[PDB]
């Protein structure tokens, strides 16, 4: 029913992000897990394959289950490993600190005479940069008054389109879907 | 034909509005992704090269505005490795345009010594025409030791490549015994990028209205104020820059709070990770975790002092290898 | 025949000198090892019992001096387990003398309620004549809930025995599941001695001129000012006490600095030992030493909160077992 | 030669401490390792079997070898395991903290059903209080202006005689030996 309508909405857009990024810069109060979860299931319904939740304080990483529970609530009411895969809760160390980790690993394989420094190719580091089973984000929704990525996966946002909304509190589908139209009309020339 | 900076004074309203914002927090370093040169040529019905040529005129115009506002360090995105995939005409045209200005900058030397302009071209310059690299190095070599202001031209640059090279420099130091894999730190990585001499930009301005960083200072602009303005770069105005500085002042309170917290958190995390390494070594080899010997405390102070020794020594060789550019 | 305190006001010079020292740091708790009763009887050519009898008169005299100086808590050494090895005559005589005063204290009740005198007899009282224990308990039970001042009589006491009993109370709590061996702490031990309700003495005064603690408040008088005066106890004067308070004020600066440093060091040592225990548990069970989960930080806050739970619960049962003295 | 004279000096005293305690309360400046070592060898010559060095800051425990080296210097000039046995450098945790340790051990043996709380006798704890191969100190020399033991082996100083000297800096044999005469004349009645 309503599942098909949301699937049709996403299908009509000229483009849909395969990986979605939800960056909350708001820190005046604790984030709204309901509004967050409500965005997440929306992404799943329109057809976004992966959704990453990020905050600078790490509040989400702390209260992971509180979100995943809220997700499953909305995920059933008016809508397991099914969301734990696509939904990944992130924190600042998932970016620069993880890039440091990758260097520490390659510096070690170099030191083991197994790899050569001359083999630290960009594509090589990318694979070593915890690619896991996630592609690079292509659409980030920056919720808040601060105009910054606050350190969200700096290696991966190289070509990500960054759309900003004034707050996530009491967010609405039309607000969330109007952002998706914007990305759909965005033009990537890839330097050509 | 045109040098890298202009001598234009500020206007009445521009100088008045300037004095006003200058009462608040000003950015020490602004970064520019000069986008829209080609689109601007189409609306003006002019050849693409002329659009890029105007783009340089604006870069000189905007740099003087920055100096007039006290913003002394400016980093700009001039050529991306990706742009090598454009038509030969356009790519050769951009190289030519670079060769012209870098040569004129040397012809207009001493004027560069006049204003202490330190030109620093940052990128994977080994991909450029040999002639252009010698002009770049020649320029960079003369404007070194100059400190009245700083301009960083990112020619044939991508942030991923800069990060990967910085990783290579750290693995190199491991290969030579200058570093251990455990020493590789976020701070250490900072001192290995091309921008090792430049503080992290306060503002990141991209024109044209694209809301993407296009592989530019990803590491550096993590907590930078991201200003995306619709204006096409060759039409950039002082007030455009003004508005960008405004957006910075609005968020500066919360931006700086987040920066300090990230830094304070990062330090705490290492100190916890280090104390654990010292604890794991002291838990092994028998010993006692604490006591009055303060053995953990003394061992910690040494690990840090020896940490810097390898790192600070490594940095000296990286800079010597860097300064080994007699390619001028 | 004589009660436990006297109503004598201070003299002119005594009140003047008092007002003077009272401007500086005054001791909150003074401890007395009333030594020299027997030697004083020989010089006065009087029976030994009369020496001890005078000793009590002085204890009442000295207590009023303390109250006149604002010193509200006083602990005294009245009978040592060691003193049980003296002649029966003397030992029985000391018991008799105790029975007389403890009985008169109850006869002079209400006067004890007048000045809020909380009499607390501390020791291994199970070694005393059954009659004397009931008198003690009767006294202690009535003067409880009184808080205007505090006197701790150490009858049949040795510090080693008090420390060992306090250890037993902690092993008891382990035996009943109220405690784990890891919980046994210096603080926890403090709450298990007989002096659990009394702060650590500021001054320790021994008379007669012996320079030994004779197994008295060894744990408690670790950072106490040790005053050894040659005067025989039954000849103690206000000025003797005055001089002792002087010696305290001289060293109070450095004494208090050393106390705070010991405390600050002790806390740091535990926090390091605790962080290591949390690290050893987090190093095992896979996991990650730090990260942003702040897992070590959260685990630490719980370990402390659960630490107090077992300890604070244990203390409630110890006090209930203690208050289970319907022996009055 | 001079060794016999110092041995005769100690032999003439009515009593000699088997275990000597050197408590430095002075904290205005770093202690004088030479003056400390000079006292130690004096104790050894007069015939003191054990010598314990103590300070509240733990400076001696930190710089143990600096003292033991200084000791060996004086120990030969004008005079191995030989001194490491009799000389024990102590710190605050050698007292109350060690008493806590002993409780933690007995509480554990109680919890193991191997021992009963009713068996935590005074003599039992004493053995459990790191008796090692040292008797209880009988003479403590308190060097400093502070009039306190500053937490020196509280369990063991139960009957120790505490003699005070104004400073250990530039100490003299006559000053050190006059203290030994004092202890020699001290009367222990053991509560009888
Ligand atoms: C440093 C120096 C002397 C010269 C170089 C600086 C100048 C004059 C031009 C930069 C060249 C490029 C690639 C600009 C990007 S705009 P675009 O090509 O993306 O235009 P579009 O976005 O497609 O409308
Ligand atoms: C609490 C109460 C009601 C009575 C007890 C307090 C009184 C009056 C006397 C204390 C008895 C003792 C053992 C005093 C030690 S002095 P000593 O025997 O060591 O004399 P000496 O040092 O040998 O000269
Ligand atoms: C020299 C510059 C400014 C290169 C980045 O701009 P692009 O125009 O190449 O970025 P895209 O819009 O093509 O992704
Ligand atoms: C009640 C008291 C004051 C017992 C301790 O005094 P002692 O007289 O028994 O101490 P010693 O001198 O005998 O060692
Ligand atoms: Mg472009
Ligand atoms: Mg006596």
């Amino acid at each position: 029913h309503h599942r098909m309508r949301w699937r049709a909405d996403g299908r009509s857009l000229e483009k849909l992000p395969v990986h979605m990024g939800l960056v909350i810069t708001e820190v005046e109060q604790e984030p709204s897990f309901s509004d967050i979860a409500s965005l997440v299931v929306w992404c799943m319904a329109v057809g976004i394959s992966y959704i990453s939740v990020y905050d600078h304080q790490g509040i989400f990483k702390r209260n992971n289950s509180r979100l995943m529970d809220e997700i499953l609530k909305q995920q059933q009411e008016l809508l397991v490993l099914n969301c734990h895969l696509a939904v990944k809760v992130l924190s600042p160390e998932d970016g620069k600190a993880d890039i440091v980790r990758a260097a520490q690993d390659f510096c070690q394989l170099v030191a083991q005479k197994q790899k050569r420094p001359t083999d630290l190719d960009v594509d090589t580091l990318a694979s070593l940069l915890s690619s896991n089973g996630c592609p690079d984000p292509d659409l980030v929704l920056k919720f808040g008054p601060v105009d910054t990525t606050l350190g969200f996966l700096p290696w991966h946002i190289r070509l990500t389109e960054i759309v900003s909304l004034p707050s996530h509190l009491n967010i609405s589908y039309e607000d969330f879907f109007s952002a998706l139209r914007q990305y759909a009309a965005c033009e990537q020339r890839l330097g050509k | 034909g045109m040098s890298w900076i202009k001598e234009g004074e500020l206007s009445l309203w521009e100088r008045f509005c300037a004095n006003i914002i200058k009462a608040g927090p000003m950015p020490k370093h602004i970064a520019f992704i000069m986008d829209g040169n080609r689109r601007y040529a189409k609306k003006c019905q002019v050849e693409r090269q002329e659009g890029h040529s105007q783009g340089f005129n604006k870069l000189a115009e905007t740099l003087r505005w920055c100096l007039n506002l006290g913003i002394l360090e400016v980093t700009v995105y001039a050529f991306s490795i990706e742009n090598f995939k454009r038509s030969k005409s356009e790519v050769d045209g951009l190289m030519d345009l670079a060769r012209q200005k870098f040569s004129r900058l040397m012809e207009e030397k001493e004027k560069l010594q006049k204003h202490g302009v330190c030109i620093r071209v940052l990128g994977d310059l080994h991909l450029l025409p040999l002639d252009l690299q010698e002009l770049i190095a020649q320029a960079v070599q003369a404007t070194k030791n100059y400190n009245k202001c700083f301009l960083n031209v990112c020619f044939a640059y991508t942030s991923r490549h800069e990060i990967s090279n910085a990783v290579r420099e750290m693995a190199w130091g491991v290969e030579q015994g200058l570093l251990d894999p455990s020493d590789i730190s976020e701070s250490l990585l900072d001192k290995c990028l091309y921008t090792n001499r430049s503080p992290h930009p306060d503002i990141l301005i991209r024109t044209s209205g694209e809301v993407r960083l296009s592989d530019f200072l990803l590491w550096q602009t993590s907590h930078s104020c991201l200003v995306f303005q619709p204006v096409l770069w060759p039409e950039y105005t002082f007030w455009n820059l003004f508005e960008a500085i405004l957006q910075f002042q609005m968020n500066h309170s919360v931006l700086q709070k987040a920066r300090d917290m990230y830094a304070e958190e990062r330090k705490r995390q290492q100190l916890e990770r280090d104390q654990a390494t010292v604890t794991e070594q002291l838990l092994r080899e028998g010993l006692q975790a604490s006591g009055d010997a303060q053995l953990r405390r003394t061992r910690l102070h040494k690990l840090s002092a020896r940490r810097e020794e390898r790192v600070q020594g490594f940095l000296q060789a990286l800079e010597l290898k860097r300064a080994d550019w007699l390619a001028r």
